[PDB]
């Protein structure tokens, strides 16, 4: 298989300033240029959204505006979009495209306090 | 329209001066002109593969060279038994029609 | 190689031309060399008729009006460039030429004569 | 107006197998692509075999070592079935499309291998 | 004054007088134009592949248009950065399985720029005689059409 990991566990979050998160596995870039990845986003209840971000561009459907993009290289990386109201969701999970067994990372999830 | 012509109609040199002749087309032709030589009364016996490049063994003085719509043969100094009619051909339409042709006197 | 034609001297303009090509080592069982006849009317330049590619195709000069049919052979590698109708202006001499690899015109036969009366 | 419904048995002991059924509305199942995932609340989440649905072609095993025999991912023009003989854990459920196109520069296969939109899911315990 | 239109009819024509597709082909091939990145240029010169994988086709054929002046296509990944394109693959594939099949020998064809090199300078007949033999000597493939009148060096 391949190895999937995040560095966080959990992020606190508050209306102001930007959240920050990373992803790593064995190797997501193509020698034909281009990269392949996707964040998922989870409303708690649904959890239906790896639609907001494919590859490292917006997504073809409306998503959320200005979603940010991070690292084109062997480490991917997203920040949200600057302050957001969201709701203490799992805005984000990291997967692995590129690769037959599709191997599915931890979420991270946003705390309000 | 793929017509083919060439010019001058007939020229004539001493021995050892040097023969430029031009043939040219009013498409494309991408370096597939050739070109060969025809005694009075004999068959043509191919002169160069391309227009850069030698064929057959003929002799070092026929060369060429051209590009796009624009083509000519050229002869650094007229030897004996070098004079005669001088013919061009393209390899791009099917119909490989042939250049007005020209004749090369003694003079 | 060598390269040899065969073909008819004095034609009646209601009769019908045909011309064949001989050759001894040349092979027509690679894509590499194609056939084809080239026309010389008495005092005037060289004119294409037609050519038959290794691959079994037919190319005809559309200034014939399309009056020349091509079939060719394997046995002997007969080509009868047959002309429906012999005018009186198709007085000429007629030549077989390889085509060979690339555009290499490199065997040409001696040419028949073809006249009208 | 396009959906992904799915249903199927819960509170299925190890004795007896699980069937899920996900009937397509509004994505052809002759044009787009349905896969699997698997969400359990103690481990994260985990890719099942699946099969492109925008014809029933190259079935692609995921994790051999967690293979299934029998695994069949029946498609039909109406529904897409799953089912799995031994029913040994919980929280098998998530129904997702996946793009109608080629990947053209891909390493090993033309499909995308990705999700877009997802369906609502079942409650799966043992 | 070259662009995307007639350029589908322009090679489709010789499948459509052969036979070898259904009515309208071009059209339905612009159809797949207009929703899709066919493009794939990924390279200083343009590539491409205008296609469809339906029906509507009564065998498989490979038809080879060649343009001097480039037309941009949508590029793949990223769809919204048109690239200009000089060579045109369309293909007219059934049964799928063929399309990858074309698709790989294509990629062994775009890759060596060796033979990519040149292209443009070639007659129809030289094309063609290159193509069918990279065609016949390609270990899968066999039974898909390609002769002289699917070749143009221009248009
Ligand atoms: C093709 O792309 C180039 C580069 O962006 C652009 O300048 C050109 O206008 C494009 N072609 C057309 C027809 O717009």
């Amino acid at each position: 298989d391949i190895v999937m990991t995040q560095s966080p566990s959990s992020l606190a979050m508050s209306v102001g300033q930007k959240v920050t998160m990373s992803c790593k596995s064995s190797q997501s870039l193509l020698n034909s240029s281009n990269q392949k990845n996707y964040l998922a986003w989870y409303q708690q209840k649904p959890g239906q959204s790896p639609k907001l971000l494919v590859y490292f561009a917006s997504t073809r459907e409306s998503g959320v505006p200005d979603r940010f993009i991070g690292s084109g290289s062997g480490t991917d990386f997203t920040l949200t979009i600057s302050s957001v109201q969201a709701e203490d969701l799992a805005d984000y999970f990291c997967q692995q495209h590129y690769s037959t067994p599709l191997t599915f990372g931890a979420g991270t999830k946003l705390e309000l306090k | 329209d793929i017509q083919m012509t060439q010019s001058p109609a007939s020229l004539s040199a001493s021995v050892g001066e040097t023969v430029t002749i031009t043939c040219r087309a009013s498409g494309n032709i991408h370096n597939y002109l050739a070109w060969y030589q025809q005694k009075q009364g004999k068959s043509p016996q191919l002169l160069v593969y391309n227009a850069k490049t030698l064929a057959d063994g003929v002799p070092s003085r026929f060369s060429g060279s051209g590009s796009g719509t624009q083509y000519s043969l050229k002869i650094n100094s007229l030897q004996p038994e070098d004079f005669g009619s001088y013919y061009c051909q393209h390899f791009w339409s099917a119909p490989y029609t042939f250049g007005g042709g020209t004749n090369l006197e003694i003079k | 190689v060598t390269l040899k034609e065969s073909g008819p001297g004095i034609l009646q303009p209601s009769q019908t031309l045909s011309l064949t090509c001989s050759f001894s080592g040349f092979s027509l069982s690679t894509f590499g060399m194609g056939v084809g006849w080239i026309r010389q009317p008495s005092g005037k330049g060289l004119e294409w008729l037609a050519h038959i590619w290794w691959d079994d195709d037919k190319f005809y000069n559309p200034a014939l009006k399309s009056r020349l049919t091509i079939s060719k052979d394997t046995s002997k590698n007969q080509v009868f460039l047959k002309i429906a109708n012999v005018d009186t202006a198709d007085t000429a001499t007629y030549y077989c030429a390889r085509i060979g690899e690339d555009y290499f015109l490199d065997v040409w036969g001696k040419g028949t004569t073809v006249t009208v009366s | 107006q396009v959906q992904l419904k799915q249903s199927g048995p819960g509170l299925v002991q190890p004795s007896q197998s699980l069937s899920i059924t996900c009937t397509v509305s509004g994505f052809s199942l002759t044009s787009y692509g349905v896969h699997w995932v698997r969400q359990s609340p103690g481990k994260g989440l985990e890719w099942l075999g699946v099969i492109w649905s925008g014809g029933s072609t190259d079935y692609n095993a995921a994790f051999i070592s967690r293979l299934s025999i029998s695994k069949d991912n029946s498609k039909s023009q109406v529904f897409f079935k799953m089912n799995s003989l031994q029913a040994d854990d919980t929280a098998i459920y998530y129904c997702a499309r996946a793009p109608p196109y080629y990947d053209f520069w891909s390493g090993y296969s033309y499909y995308y291998y990705y999700m877009d939109v997802w369906g609502k899911g079942t409650t799966v315990t043992v | 004054n070259v662009t995307q239109e007639d350029i589908i009819r322009a090679l489709a024509s010789p499948l459509i007088k052969d036979g070898m597709v259904d009515e309208d082909f071009a059209e339905k091939v612009i159809e797949n134009e207009s929703r899709y990145p066919s493009g794939l240029q990924a390279k200083g010169v343009g590539f491409a592949i205008p296609h469809v994988l339906g029906d509507y086709v009564r065998d498989n054929a490979i038809s080879v248009g060649i343009l001097d002046k480039p037309v941009n296509f949508s590029e793949w990944y990223q769809s919204p950065d048109p690239v200009p394109v000089r060579v045109v693959f369309m293909l007219a594939i059934r049964t799928w399985d063929d399309i990858t099949n074309v698709m790989n020998w294509i990629k062994d064809v775009v890759l060596d720029e060796e033979f990519m090199k040149r292209l443009l300078n070639m007659s129809d007949e030289e094309i063609y005689r290159q193509i069918y033999t990279r065609i016949s000597k390609a270990p899968n493939l066999s039974g898909i059409n390609f002769s002289r009148e699917y070749v143009r060096h221009l248009n």
